[PDB]
């Protein structure tokens, strides 16, 4: 059961390039769970299914309203978040060069 | 071309706003498909508009995605240089070799 | 609740839109007049070459990666079998962006794409890139159809 040269820098550059992150990964998850609903009513399949997020409301499709509202500011401000930070190592990296 | 960190992520912010607004604009028409007094021409009119924005929201998702991933090269081609070549820069070697000595 | 069930139902197939044709023609016209598939690899290649706007030439890359993922969607158009002669055309590309510059945009917009369009099967999306060779360096990079390249002794590799 051997292993090759290329097989091995192949799993060397899978590991350096992995990154978890929960505020752009929910974010997918309504982008993605609008075209699928969107693309069955241009079809027309429409019924009492629990495959699907949900078939018609008035309360919880308005809850989908406040869930792209919601995960979009956690979002928006985790890249603000990335973007103080890397300010602030390069001001210390400058102050500390004088 | 070579691009920054900063530069890339403040780019993705611009992306996101994008995705957002068809976002919002789709999310209206599957509530006036839910009205219960709702009226006969209002869902004969919010349909015809429902394909055009469909479309248009998977090219502002891939390019969201796209932009996912040119920042995570730039994250981590920064992160190379970091250490002794941030330093090959000061042109005063004898007033610190002697400070240390 | 069967009521407003239905009468969605019945503005559904009857008064939107035509059934898609016309609307949805980005570069492949037809399958038989244009059929063409070595007469068009040539002068398909040709055209990205004469491309420096870097928004619009991926304008034109997502543009193609939707029809072609929505092409080998549907079965027996013209032919049983499609996935096959679609991998050749891929690959010169790659081959032909490493010349010039040095990027992964022809991967990258492999990886967006096929992870985005909502109506692919799973099963076919995994079996074509098996057969492109030079994605190889940009699919373990990225998203989770290189879970099912990988061997059985080497996640073992993996997961230590």
């Amino acid at each position: 059961m051997p292993l090759s040269q290329k097989q091995i820098d192949q799993v060397r550059t899978k590991v350096h390039y992995s990154e978890v992150d929960t505020p752009f990964n929910k974010y997918l998850d309504i982008l993605g769970k609008v075209t699928k609903l969107t693309g069955s009513i241009i079809n027309g399949t429409l019924s009492n299914d629990d495959s699907k997020i949900e078939k018609l409301t008035e309360q919880n499709i308005s809850q989908l309203k406040e869930s792209a509202h919601l995960r979009f500011l956690d979002l928006q401000s985790s890249i603000d978040t990335k973007k103080v930070a890397d300010e602030n190592w390069e001001t210390c990296q400058q102050e500390t060069l004088a | 071309e070579g691009r920054t960190y900063f530069e890339s992520l403040c780019e993705e912010e611009q992306s996101l706003q994008e995705s957002q607004t068809h976002l919002l604009n789709i999310l209206d028409i599957l509530s006036v498909l839910a009205d219960p007094r709702s009226s006969d021409d209002l869902l004969t009119e919010s349909l015809k508009k429902l394909p055009d924005l469909h479309r248009e929201l998977i090219n502002s998702s891939i390019r969201l995605r796209y932009d996912k991933y040119q920042t995570r090269e730039a994250q981590l081609l920064e992160d190379t240089k970091t250490g002794r070549d941030v330093a090959a820069g000061v042109q005063n070697p004898k007033s610190i070799s002697e400070y240390y000595s | 609740m069967a009521e407003q069930t239905l009468l969605s139902k019945l503005n559904a197939l009857s008064q939107k839109v035509i059934p898609p044709a016309s609307p949805s023609q980005a570069s492949i016209l037809t399958e038989e007049v244009i059929r063409n598939w070595p007469e068009r690899s040539k002068t398909l290649c040709s055209d990205f070459t004469a491309l420096e706007s870097n928004d619009e030439k991926e304008d034109w890359l997502r543009t193609l990666f939707i029809e072609l993922f929505d092409f080998i969607n549907k079965n027996d158009e013209n032919s049983p079998l499609k996935l096959s002669d679609v991998a050749s055309f891929t690959n010169e590309l790659v081959n032909h962006e490493r010349q010039v510059s040095q990027a992964s945009i022809v991967g990258k917009m492999f990886i967006a794409v096929s992870s985005t369009v909502p109506n692919i099967n799973d099963l076919t999306t995994i079996s074509l890139c098996k057969l492109i060779p030079s994605l190889h360096e940009e699919l373990f990079k990225f998203s989770w159809i290189s879970s099912k390249l990988l061997n059985k002794e080497q996640t073992t590799l993996l997961r230590h």
